[PDB]
């Protein structure tokens, strides 16, 4: 189990 | 037509091509972005066990928590698909 | 400043005004949608327990899975925020 | 458990 942050360009 | 572009992956290779595939195809069929990833979700929570969770959208920042090795983020054309695993 | 909106809601009538106080914090302090959604969902994984999702933006469709009663959807303004639990 | 659909305005 992990943890992503994603921000759109 | 559009343009697969992977951002951030964290899965079997070959189930990255998978998701480009489930979303390809989710695309050519829907168009309204929450349609699209039902779709998605659907078919992932179907292939693989749930329980997948998706995202759809051309602005949105997101912070989850994923199972390892069931995360996958990525651009079809200018829309952009995070599609993770946790529950 | 910016105007509270519910869409749909799951959860305790306190924990979304409980929601709406951490975003209203986290737009107050952040401003990339990808921040503002890091802080909502640290604060709810500290307050009520793992593990929570948090979607910030002005355009994407969903299609998530949630534990019963964690779950809200709503605007802050003009930008949207997607509060799940599950995992 | 339950699942929800939501979408931008
Ligand atoms: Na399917
Ligand atoms: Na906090």
């Amino acid at each position: 189990v992990y943890t992503k942050q994603t921000q759109t360009t | 037509d559009r343009k697969a572009v992977i951002k951030n992956a964290d899965m079997s290779e070959e189930m990255q091509q998978d998701a480009v595939d489930c979303a390809t195809q989710a695309l050519e069929k829907y168009n309204i972005e929450k349609d699209i990833a039902a779709y998605i979700k659907k078919e992932f929570d179907k292939k693989y066990n749930p329980t997948w969770h998706c995202i759809v959208g051309r602005n949105f920042g997101s912070y989850v928590t994923h199972e390892t090795r069931h995360f996958i983020y990525f651009y079809l054309g200018q829309v952009a698909i995070l599609l993770f695993k946790s529950g």
